[PDB]
RNA sequence: GAUAACGAACGAGACUCUGGCAUGCUAACUAGUUACGCGACCCCCGAGCGGUCGGCGUCCCCCAACUUCUUAGAGGGACAAGUGGCGUUCAGCCACCCGAGAUUGAGCAAUAACAGGUCUGUGAUGCCCUUAGAUGUCCGGGGCUGCACGCGCGCUACACUGACUGGCUCAGCGUGUGCCUACCCUACGCCGGCAGGCGCGGGUAACCCGUUGAACCCCAUUCGUGAUGGGGAUCGGGGAUUGCAAUUAUUCCCCAUGAACGAGGAAUUCCCAGUAAGUGCGGGUCAUAAGCUUGCGUUGAUUAAGUCCCUGCCCUUUGUACAC
């Protein structure tokens, strides 16, 4: 009856997302996926094998409520609390590259175009989809 | 030319402004659905004046709230702070008054700080000390 | 069975008492029966109205 | 006719208040229309310093502080009016900034 | 030499150097191991401490007592 | 270097991370019918790994053996089949 | 499935080394000097294998397949940043070092630096600490020596 | 355009300059009956205001 | 805490001698004619003053005083 | 109408102790759907006496620094432990909870009088406000230490601490506290 | 109030700053809302004046109003004023109503002193010492950090009320390109796994960084009572950045190594409400640069409304062989 991104958990709607960007096997998922750390605030890489489908679903959908974000800004997001050892915390951002390529994989898509001022926005198809998958989320949950 | 009124309610530094406007009970926070609005574990919070006043009260209008400033825990009261002073305005400026008591009364005997502001600020750090009031650790020998 | 348990309201505050302040001189009224007062010691906030248990309801507090 | 804003800027709020009242003024007076004084949010220039010269006693600190208060004035006229309506709000503590276009 | 900064490089292998280390020309020959190390950091700056008896006020029972 | 305290020690915990025919079956028989069931009581009752144990109770759930009361990140309940 | 199976090795021995298996086998080749949580994830992802059984469940034949990775990371893709013996100062091999060998290099960093008489050679030999720590109030595992 | 430094800044900065200014007369109009300066800037210049007792001097 | 100082206690007393009949049992009216019939540099003391003249007047109108 | 977390009610909650009744918000005008209200109870004495009980409990169970200002995790904990209650015991969490209140709170105390050191305690009553909370303290503290170092999480630890304390065993850490704190009032009588 | 005192003066209070209130007032394209138009997308028509939009415009300039939210400025507001009780009427105290608030937090701060600290803040300074093989000054190197040890402020821990993996989502204070003076805050795009590099812009700032996507927390995951997936000390290898110079390792990132520590003896510190504690974030220092400090928000209690017992303080009487 009517349903966009913000009327769903987010936590299901990326989940739905990622899935549905892994079942369109069209995502160029980069070769060093399975070797790398996405910060270095983090001590292990992800306990997922198709985490890059995750991340990349994740961006797409805040690309949806903040356009032109850009790489340093989806470092700020995913960034975090980098525990120093024996000396105090801080705030630690994300890997650059990680962001960049998740980035350039979803214009591969034609999901997301670079904003005129600068960062990234989501093109129409893009933002079509998502408003349909979140349908089907909404779908599930009443269901 | 809409009954609408803005009323904002108010929790430690986080600003919660409710647009309460002639609708049909539609209720959403920043764009989301009163019931995703983590998190859920203060969720009754924001579902407190819905509860109290029932769902016909809220039935013959619409409000849409923008939250900034604060916390997870302060923007939650904030906006139940503003959902019950709209409530509240709403049926002050366009109902009659004397609904427009029981609403009000019924939310006070149940929690004061649903209309009245908690007058609560972070107090001031002094120096020799951590915060307010906590000194440093004081050596003798 | 021996030296029930007794309750009794506090009808009077007579004042602190104790070393530190710690304790509180009261005067309780029992409940089962009407004009028989004692004072008696109260550690922890007390006020006009309460209701204490005393297991031992023979003893006169002094000054403390 | 040019959009002209002037840029009102001082440490005391007295002063500067009665330079903004008094360029308002002067302009309705003389058929202008004005914007209202922008009230741009005070600048808390903050010193804190251990207040002992040596580093002997209790750490005590001094908190100094200067506030700085800022005005806009935005308002249509040709350069030649706003000249003279500058000149007679002479005021030491308050810094005047004229910009055109 | 005062150049305590300087790198070995394959070149200077094979030269006796004297690095200052503050107050003497220590003498060091360049092994060919030296290649990627400094210059000072064959010539130490300090002697090692051989700890001596503490003495009055190095424990609380020596300084207060009068 | 001087200790100013004392160890508490207890016998160890050897918790099985796999079940045998011994645990298998008591799992089986045992843990459907406790009114309270949780990977901590599970562990405890029949002396198992915790991960054995949350793994253990998913497939009683799936075969509906038990009932799931509420889950958490921190805390997963079930409990035995009602009956009406 | 989750019952135990048949020839579930209760040990393993890699490189001279115990491995537990009763641990994920993410975690049990951690066991190996020379093997970190982040190397052994990587090469169990270079060996795709599941992360979530037990070291005990692992057939023989991909435990042989987890060591070949191990021993040449460089043979499997796996960049030169992950070793922890990158660009050796004796003849620029790139490697990650292992069990006893851990040792022996290390052992032979440190005489290396013994040999030629360089500072943190020396800081090496007395028991004090070499990378620049003030050493004045911490490390301080002797005993209260006192004024008599 | 040409050059402009922060309102911060530029409070500070002229601050100081009547800081030192004072210290510099305070100097050298001591035996003179020098009771303040006071500084007034206008478009064409500034009029720096010397307030002492015996001006003949 | 709110013994009034010798301060406040002067002006008002001396407020109700002077101008009695103009004062009354508010402390609303009372304090707007403080406003008028005195110089009180700050309005915190303005108000205590008015206070402390509403609390005499009451007095002073059921009983005689020091005023 | 209002129940603790939208399942428990309170209206059939029954406080079988007069000393206590005025103490225990678990009524109506007491009843509330989260123990989360961020209200003032400490700016009055005796306000605290107003507080939702199992708020009461939810704040004492943010101890030891690490657990400190952490209301929404101890707002789960009791949640899960509420739910946990019922499944053991089959009635109403909150009447247990009470239940486990009036057996915990010690009803004599040994206050300590010595004229210059070598104190000598004297025997004391206790107020019913420091009844319903040192068992609240109690009971918690009780939960705190049965779960540290243990696999079984604080949930759990915290139901069974109020499960022994309704039935009035031995088990509980709080009833062993309270018996000996009567004890040895006993003794100094 | 009493009164051999009377009339005063400082301090206290008043005062200044700050916080809480104002749908009253004054204005705002360097603040925003609401309405409208344009556009993007969603579902069924259950089309609808529907739902979302930090997409765009309605500035000036032809194309909207307003000022709730925001800024900051003039006023207002709280005074023990109202009611009840107590107090010798009195000064006042307690409780309650109304109310945003019925004690917000700081700044300033008397007399007389201390052989308290500072001559290493000064072109503040007496005296004294030195002055060309200098205690002046400069340049190179080293030291301040040297480690059987004793102590002080701390940081991080001892874990499951946790760690880790991912996902989701909220701050406030505040700084920012230079007399000397080299030295700024950084968006975006590309390269790199990271630290970083390169290019291209904005901002002397309610204008750009920045809607400051902070952290704990929240939700899911893995773990499983094992010095362990707790802890992160020590140490090997390698890469980059700042600098004229990085060794005694500046700092940073990577892989590996994986110490004590299982809640701490006698003792002892700080603290009562948005406080303690957790948690992160600005400023200062800064070529490089926080385990410190100084400030800020964020989540947020237990206990107490007492006392003089301990450590001290103030007033009166009292004793004194004390007056450094
Ligand atoms: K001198
Ligand atoms: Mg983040
Ligand atoms: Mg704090
Ligand atoms: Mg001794
Ligand atoms: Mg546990
Ligand atoms: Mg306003
Ligand atoms: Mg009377
Ligand atoms: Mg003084
Ligand atoms: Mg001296
Ligand atoms: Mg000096
Ligand atoms: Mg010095
Ligand atoms: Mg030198
Ligand atoms: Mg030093
Ligand atoms: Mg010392
Ligand atoms: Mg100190
Ligand atoms: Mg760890
Ligand atoms: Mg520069
Ligand atoms: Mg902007
Ligand atoms: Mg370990
Ligand atoms: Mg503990
Ligand atoms: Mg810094
Ligand atoms: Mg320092
Ligand atoms: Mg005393
Ligand atoms: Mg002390
Ligand atoms: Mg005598």
């Amino acid at each position: 009856p009517g349903v966009t991104v913000k009327d769903v958990n987010q936590q299901e709607f990326v989940r739905a997302l990622a899935a549905f960007l892994k079942k369109s096997g069209k995502l160029k998922v980069p070769e060093w996926v399975d070797t790398v750390k996405l910060a270095k605030h983090k001590e292990l890489a992800p306990y997922d094998e198709n985490w890059f489908y995750t991340r990349a679903a994740s961006t797409a959908r805040h690309l949806y409520l903040r356009g032109g974000a850009g790489v340093g800004s989806m470092t700020k997001i995913y960034g975090g609390r980098q525990r120093n050892g024996v000396m105090p915390s801080h705030f630690s951002r994300g890997s650059k590259s990680v962001a960049r390529r998740v980035l350039q994989a979803l214009e591969g898509l034609k999901m997301v175009e670079k904003d005129q001022d600068g960062g990234r926005k989501l093109t129409p198809q893009g933002q079509r989809d998502l408003d349909r998958i979140a349908g089907q989320v909404a779908a599930a949950n009443k269901k | 030319p809409l009954q609408s009124v803005q009323v904002f309610g108010r929790k430690k530094t986080a600003t919660a402004v409710a647009h309460c406007k002639r609708g049909n009970g539609l209720i959403k926070v920043n764009g989301r659905p009163l019931e995703m609005i983590e998190p859920r574990t203060l969720q009754y919070k924001l579902l407190e004046p819905v509860l109290l006043l029932g769902k016909e009260r809220f039935a013959g209008v619409d409000i849409r709230v923008r939250v900034k400033g604060g916390g997870h825990v302060a923007q939650i009261y904030a906006i139940r702070q503003s959902i019950s002073k709209a409530l509240v305005a709403y049926y002050q400026k366009y109902v009659d008054e004397a609904s427009k008591k029981e609403i009000k009364d019924i939310l006070i005997q149940y929690d004061r700080t649903l209309l009245v502001a908690d007058p609560r600020r972070c107090e001031s750090k002094k120096f020799g000390g951590p915060g307010a009031r906590a000194r440093y650790q004081k050596s003798y020998r | 069975r021996v030296q029930p348990i007794k309750l009794a309201r506090v009808t009077k505050v007579l004042g602190r008492t104790g070393s530190q302040g710690q304790c509180t001189q009261v005067r309780v009224e029992f409940m089962d029966d009407t004009s028989r007062s004692i004072i008696r010691n109260v550690k922890g906030p007390v006020r006009e109205g309460d209701v204490l248990t005393l297991l031992e309801s023979e003893r006169e507090a002094r000054r403390l | 006719i040019h959009r002209i804003r002037i840029t009102l800027t001082s440490r005391n709020v007295k002063s500067l208040e009665k330079v903004c009242a008094d360029l308002i003024r002067g302009a309705k007076e003389k058929n202008l229309k004005v914007k209202g004084p922008v009230r741009m949010p005070t600048k808390t220039l903050r010193i804190t310093t251990r207040k002992t010269p040596c580093g002997e006693g209790s750490k005590t600190w001094d908190r100094f502080q200067m506030r700085i208060h800022k005005r806009l004035i935005d308002l249509h006229s040709p350069s030649e009016i706003v000249k003279q309506i500058t000149s007679i709000s002479i005021e030491p503590g308050v810094e005047v900034e004229v910009t055109i276009a | 030499t005062h150049l305590r900064d300087m790198i070995i490089l394959p070149e200077m292998v094979g030269s006796m150097v004297g690095v200052y280390n503050g107050k003497t020309f220590n003498q060091v020959e360049i092994k060919p191991e030296m290649i990627g190390h400094y210059l000072g950091e064959f010539s130490i700056t300090y002697k090692p401490v051989k700890h001596g008896r503490p003495g009055i006020g190095a424990t609380h029972s020596s300084r207060f007592i009068p | 270097k001087k200790k100013w305290s004392k160890g508490k020690v207890r016998d160890k915990l050897n918790n099985l991370v796999l079940f045998d025919k011994a645990t298998y079956d008591k799992l089986c028989k045992e843990v459907p019918n406790y009114k309270l069931i949780t990977p901590a009581v599970v562990s405890e009752r029949l002396k198992i790994r915790g991960s054995l144990a949350r793994a253990a109770l998913q497939e009683l759930l799936s075969k509906g053996l038990i009932k799931l009361v509420s889950k958490h990140r921190a805390q997963v309940i079930y409990t035995r089949n009602t009956k009406g | 499935s989750l019952v135990i199976p048949e020839k579930f090795q209760h040990i393993l021995r890699v490189l001279n080394t115990n491995i537990d298996g009763r641990r994920k086998i993410a975690f049990a080749i951690t066991a190996i000097k020379g093997v970190g949580r982040r190397y052994a994830h990587v090469v169990l992802r270079k060996a795709d294998i599941d992360l979530t059984k037990r070291a005990g469940e692992l057939t023989e034949d991909e435990v042989e397949r987890v060591i070949t990775i191990m021993q040449n990371p460089r043979q499997y893709k796996i960049p030169d940043w992950f070793l922890n013996r990158q660009k050796d100062v004796k003849d620029g091999k790139y490697s990650q070092v292992l069990a006893n060998g851990l040792d022996n290099k290390l052992r032979e960093d440190l005489e290396r630096l013994k040999k030629i008489r360089a500072h943190r050679g020396l800081r090496h030999f007395w028991g004090l600490r070499v990378r620049g720590q003030h050493t004045k109030t911490t490390g301080r595992r002797g005993r209260t020596v006192g004024v008599s | 355009m040409a050059v402009q430094i922060s309102k911060k800044r530029k409070f500070v900065a002229d601050g100081i300059f009547k800081a030192e200014l004072n210290e510099f007369l305070t100097r050298e109009l001591a035996e003179d009956g020098y009771s303040g300066v006071e500084v007034r800037v206008t478009p064409t210049r500034t009029e720096i205001i010397i307030l002492a007792t015996r001006t003949q001097n | 805490g709110r013994v009034r100082t010798k301060t406040v206690k002067k002006a008002a007393r001396v407020i109700i001698e002077k101008y009695y009949t103009r004062l009354g049992n508010d402390f609303h009216t009372n304090k707007r004619v403080c406003e008028e019939i005195a110089i009180i540099p700050s309005k915190k003391l303005r108000n205590k003053i008015a206070g402390y003249v509403t609390h005499l007047m009451k007095r002073i109108q059921r009983g005689p005083v020091r005023g | 109408d209002i129940k603790l977390f939208g399942k428990w009610s309170t209206d059939d909650v029954q406080i079988n102790d007069i000393s206590l009744q005025d103490y225990i918000a678990v009524k109506e005008k007491y009843a509330k759907y989260l123990p989360h209200s961020a209200g003032r109870y400490a700016a009055k004495r005796f306000r605290k006496a107003q507080c939702p009980i199992v708020e009461r409990l939810t704040n004492s169970m943010m101890m030891h620094g690490r657990n400190n200002g952490k209301k929404l995790m101890t707002v789960r904990i009791v949640k899960h432990a509420f739910e946990i209650i019922h499944l053991l015991t089959g009635e109403n969490p909150l009447q247990v909870l009470v239940n486990a209140i009036i057996n915990s709170g010690p009803r004599e105390d040994s206050t300590r009088i010595g004229r210059a050191g070598t104190v000598r305690r004297q025997a004391v009553d206790v107020s019913p406000l420091r009844r319903v909370n040192q068992a609240i303290w109690l009971l918690c503290t009780g939960a705190r230490e049965a779960a540290f170092r243990n696999i079984k999480t604080i949930a759990e630890c915290l139901a069974d601490e109020l499960i022994n304390a309704a039935k009035g065993s031995s088990n509980s850490y709080a009833i062993k506290k309270k018996d000996e704190l009567e004890r040895v009032a006993k003794s100094n009588r």
